[PDB]
């Protein structure tokens, strides 16, 4: 069971005392389903303001607006789900891990 | 750590009507191992400009329900009575005569 | 045809009872998990490496394989997040998430905190390589994951022989479950009616 | 009778007003209850009475 | 809430029963359930359920 | 009833009633309709019947002390180790339950030329069907059934 | 929340009052725009052209 | 399932065990409910309806809300991937309304007068001190005409300024179960065209 | 033997876990030992291990 | 599938190759439509909108 002769056993054909799992992650492409109540969020708006800088045209303005938001909701007020399957991003393939 | 707590709390001068008149216009510079909280500016400083706050958005409270028993569609299955004297009431018979 | 998925084998004894697989199982041998207390704080340590007790789930016996659930078994010395031997792999593990025990605070009560664990969980990999990386520094992207929050892996279809995962009808795969020695395991996984064959 | 012992009395009361009216409501809402459940033991099963 | 009740359902089931009468030894076909061994591992007594 | 609580005041209100049915017949009918689901474990949970105390007891305690070694060993529920005199001799707790309460199962020896097929119908395990259900002439006719 | 009367080897329940606080999270949105430079000239003449 | 199968909580070792059995078999089942029992609009719409009466309402404050052209207001909304809109629109949910009434102002805050002078000094302040202030010295100060009135209410006493204007928009209205829900799956209106996923 | 993305079949065999169990963390026995030193050990008999 | 699969273009590596595998598949499937699904009123339909 030493590791060149466990070598040795794997390359030739041998089957050595002892059995694997394999373990194989996969992704997916889903399209979901989301659902909101009606008094789902508090939504608060600021006021925007400009932010000036050079770039290697000409200058940049950069335009921001801070927001804050409150669920107001005492329970769950939105519940979403799995609804759909695309096309696999994967392989399923066999790609042993090498340590 | 205490002496912020303090100053933190009810903030320097931010504009309040004065309530007594100081006199003795003298050095407060030197004596200044009383009080809890001293700041001495040269002329002007850009930390007497601050006015963050915070705020409450509201509170809710909901109302509940009453029930009566009259409206549920299990008054039906009796008939209910009052009897203000139950107490004394010993053993209660009813009676049937079926030919 | 896609990103290439990394696999990761785990020791364990020949003679292992062989309908463990059949259903939706653990890689560990032992189930484990946050989701069995009730009682006191220190239970899910006792769950997951305590051999004393028996398994929670199949519970007539201490763990599937004795060479990969003990406390400093191969498997746990060679997959567990703690120690950190593969710590300089730029590739991902995907028995990471069954060998490493989650920090877990105990003030909340278990299904809200599932319901918490349940939510679109931030990614493990990488998507733009082609060999499955870790997850490289800063990547934001959000995948709901089944089987993370249960502990729990679904057998595809896959099979010993060949021969005995396709029938001669043109239509319908094999469904023998074990001819002579081979075996062939059916379907458990949610692609039920999905991945054409 | 000071002006800061009057609003933590008015909470008092109102607490205790807010709490009495759901005790009484109790009641109405224990009826059906009780009738469910002496309805429930006085009930033989169809399969047996049919 | 009531109306949720419970039951209670008992099972049985024989674990070492062996049929003694020879006659109720039959298999319905001939390779049933074939094997490689000499003697054939179902004609001895059961011993579990 | 004006009754003192921990903090304050603890008012108990109670309110008397009673209940007549003034029917001739049976006037309620109750069904069992959906199933919903079993809260036990249908597993193997063998029963330990060495929890209970007052038999006689073997004459040599290494052969009690063994005898309960080894048939703690393979199983469940076992009473605990020191075996504590006077006490309830109840089993040790355990972790987190997985798929509910375990329903434990009791052995009834029988001989081995038993009628498969009794099992495969509504059977008794007692062997001899028996109940209050079958009378007609007397008063000790249970007796009769379950004993003679 | 409500409550029910009872009887029997169960406890007399009492009313609960519950409090709840939550707080709010800010966020921001941003977005560019930019001149060029050339334009920057042309509309800083200034009376000249 | 945690909703259904619990009645009120506070549950014990073995109930939420069985929970928890649900959850796996619940989990592992409806998956993909709908690109796989796309041929059943029945199931569909069923688990659709438990989807929408599942999940619990809100506050109940509002002034001018979303409601169809006959008065009815609405319940939520329900947004949805476009091919997901064209099924659920072909043949298993039914439209209610072409066009709804949405409110255009948006409804402003500031702070003046004891808010402001509030926020500068001690540095807190609250959402119309001026109406609580009045309600508190009203239900305080005056004898037993006005004292023992305290009901939890919207109240909302004077206000001053508003627009109570509605503005008819074209956008498809479904009914599910008992209550009315918007079903946009804005892909061309918004995400269109533009770098973002 | 399983089935890919697209339908193919593929196989995965022995020769395949050689990058796992032909490592030298097969014979990193020292932390183990380590661990299982600091427990509580009773005097059991040496015949097979002397 | 090429405006179906991606939203705007410039896929990487990932998403262009289950995209043509994808292409592989459909340009397999639907080519001769109208002489094999010709039973069918409803894909023909269908594909044609």
């Amino acid at each position: 069971f030493t590791p060149i002769s466990l070598t040795h056993q794997l390359r030739t054909g041998f089957h050595p005392g002892i059995a694997f799992t394999v373990v194989r992650q996969d992704r997916f492409a889903t399209e979901q389903l989301l659902y909101a109540e009606r008094a789902s969020e508090s939504y608060f708006v600021g006021q925007i303001q400009v932010h000036h800088h050079d770039a290697i045209g000409g200058v940049n303005f950069t335009l921001t607006q801070p927001r804050a938001h409150v669920d107001l909701g005492v329970g769950y007020t939105a519940v979403c789900a799995t609804a759909a399957l695309r096309c696999p991003l994967t392989d399923m393939g066999n790609t042993a891990q090498n340590l | 750590t205490e002496s912020d707590r303090i100053a933190g709390i009810f903030n320097i001068p931010a504009g309040i009507i004065p309530t007594g008149n100081v006199l003795s216009t003298i050095e407060v510079c030197a004596h200044r191992c009383i009080f809890d909280f001293f700041k001495q500016i040269r002329s002007d400083d850009n930390s007497l400009y601050s006015a963050q706050f915070d705020i409450l958005l509201g509170t809710y409270c909901n109302t509940l329900n009453f029930v009566r028993f009259l409206e549920l569609g299990l008054s039906v299955a009796c008939i209910c009575t009052k009897f203000p004297e139950l107490a004394y009431v010993r053993d209660g018979v009813i009676q049937f005569e079926v030919q | 045809r896609g990103q290439a998925s990394v696999c990761e084998f785990v020791a364990m004894p020949v003679s292992t009872d062989l309908q463990y697989f059949r259903t939706a199982c653990n890689p560990r041998g032992r189930a484990s998990g946050m989701l069995y207390m009730g009682d006191r704080d220190a239970d899910i340590e006792a769950i997951m490496f305590d051999h004393t007790q028996s398994d929670v789930a199949y519970t007539d016996r201490a763990t599937l394989n004795p060479w990969a659930s003990q406390k400093h078994s191969y498997g746990d010395r060679l997959y567990n997040g703690t120690y950190n031997l593969t710590g300089a792999s730029p590739i991902y593990s995907p028995c990471f998430k069954f060998f490493t025990p989650a920090e877990v605070n105990t003030n909340c009560n278990t299904l809200d905190r599932l319901l918490m664990e349940a939510k679109a969980v931030a990614s493990q990999s990488s998507t733009d390589t082609e060999y499955q990386f870790k997850r490289p520094p800063g990547s934001t992207e959000m995948t709901q994951d089944p089987c993370g929050l249960f502990q729990e892996a679904y057998p595809p279809l896959c099979s010993s022989d060949a021969a005995m995962l396709r029938t001669a009808h043109a239509g319908e795969t094999g469904a023998d479950e074990v001819h002579l020695a081979q075996y062939l395991i059916r379907d458990a996984s949610p692609l039920r009616g999905c991945l054409p064959l | 009778g000071t002006e800061i012992d009057s609003s933590l009395r008015i909470r008092a009361i109102q607490q205790m007003a807010r709490n009495l009216r759901t005790v009484l409501d109790s009641f109405e809402r224990g009826t059906a209850d009780q009738l469910l459940g002496v309805l429930l033991e006085k009930a033989p099963p169809l399969s047996l009475l049919s | 809430y009531p109306l949720i009740g419970n039951i209670d359902i008992t099972f049985i089931m024989p674990m070492g029963v062996f049929q003694a009468n020879s006659m109720d030894r039959y298999t319905r076909h001939a390779g049933d359930f074939s094997t490689v061994s000499e003697q054939d591992p179902r004609q001895f007594p059961p011993q579990g359920i | 009833h004006h009754h003192d609580a921990i903090g304050g005041v603890n008012f108990t209100l109670t309110q008397p009633r009673a209940h007549v049915d003034l029917g001739v017949g049976y006037t309620a009918v109750c069904a069992t309709a959906a199933l919903r689901c079993p809260l036990t474990d249908m597993g193997n949970t063998a029963q330990n019947l060495f929890f209970s105390r007052g038999g006689v007891p073997m004459l040599h305690d290494n052969v009690t002390e063994s005898l309960r070694r080894i048939t703690a060993s393979g199983g469940r529920l076992n009473p605990t180790e020191p075996l504590p005199i006077f006490g309830g001799l109840r089993p040790a707790t355990s972790a987190g339950i997985a798929r509910g309460q375990a329903s434990v199962c009791e052995f009834v020896a029988m001989p081995v030329s038993t009628d498969l097929q009794y099992f495969r119908t509504a059977c008794n395990p007692r062997g001899r069907a028996s109940g209050m259900l079958y009378m007609g002439d007397r008063d000790a006719d249970i007796e009769a059934i379950m004993f003679d | 929340q409500p409550m029910i009367a009872r009887d029997g080897p169960h406890p007399v329940d009492q009313p609960v009052h519950n409090y709840m606080v939550k707080r709010i999270h800010k966020r921001s949105l941003s977005a560019a725009f930019a001149i060029a430079s050339e334009a920057l000239s042309l509309l800083s003449n200034t009376y000249v052209d | 399932p945690i909703n259904k199968f619990q009645p009120e909580g506070h549950l014990n070792r073995v109930a939420r065990a069985a929970l928890l059995s649900d959850l796996k078999r619940r989990v592992c089942a409806d998956m993909f409910f709908m690109t796989r029992h796309a041929r059943e609009p029945r199931l569909i719409s069923a688990y659709l309806s438990d989807m929408v009466s599942c999940t619990q309402p809100s506050v109940m404050v509002s002034r001018i809300t979303h409601t169809n052209t006959r008065g009815r207001q609405v319940d939520g909304v329900l947004v949805t991937t476009a091919t997901l809109k064209r099924q659920l629109l072909q043949g298993i949910l039914q439209i209610d309304d072409t066009a709804a009434d949405v409110p255009v102002t948006y409804g402003e805050m500031v702070l003046q007068g004891t808010n402001l002078v509030t926020a500068l000094v001690m540095g807190k302040a609250v959402r119309g001190m001026d109406d609580v202030a009045r309600h508190l010295l009203d239900i305080t100060d005056p004898n037993t005409l006005n004292i023992p009135s305290i009901p939890p209410q919207s109240n909302s006493d004077s206000t001053t300024a508003g627009l109570p204007v509605n503005a008819r928009v074209p956008a498809d209205l479904v009914i599910v179960g008992d209550k009315l829900v918007f079903l946009e799956a804005l892909e061309r209106r918004v995400y269109q065209a533009t770098r973002v996923a | 033997f399983f089935y890919n993305k697209d339908g193919i079949l593929t196989q995965l065999t022995l020769r395949d876990a050689m990058g796992t169990i032909c490592h030298s963390s097969l014979l990193d026995v020292e932390a183990t030992l380590v661990a299982l030193r600091q427990q509580h050990l009773d005097r059991q008999c040496y015949f097979g291990v002397y």
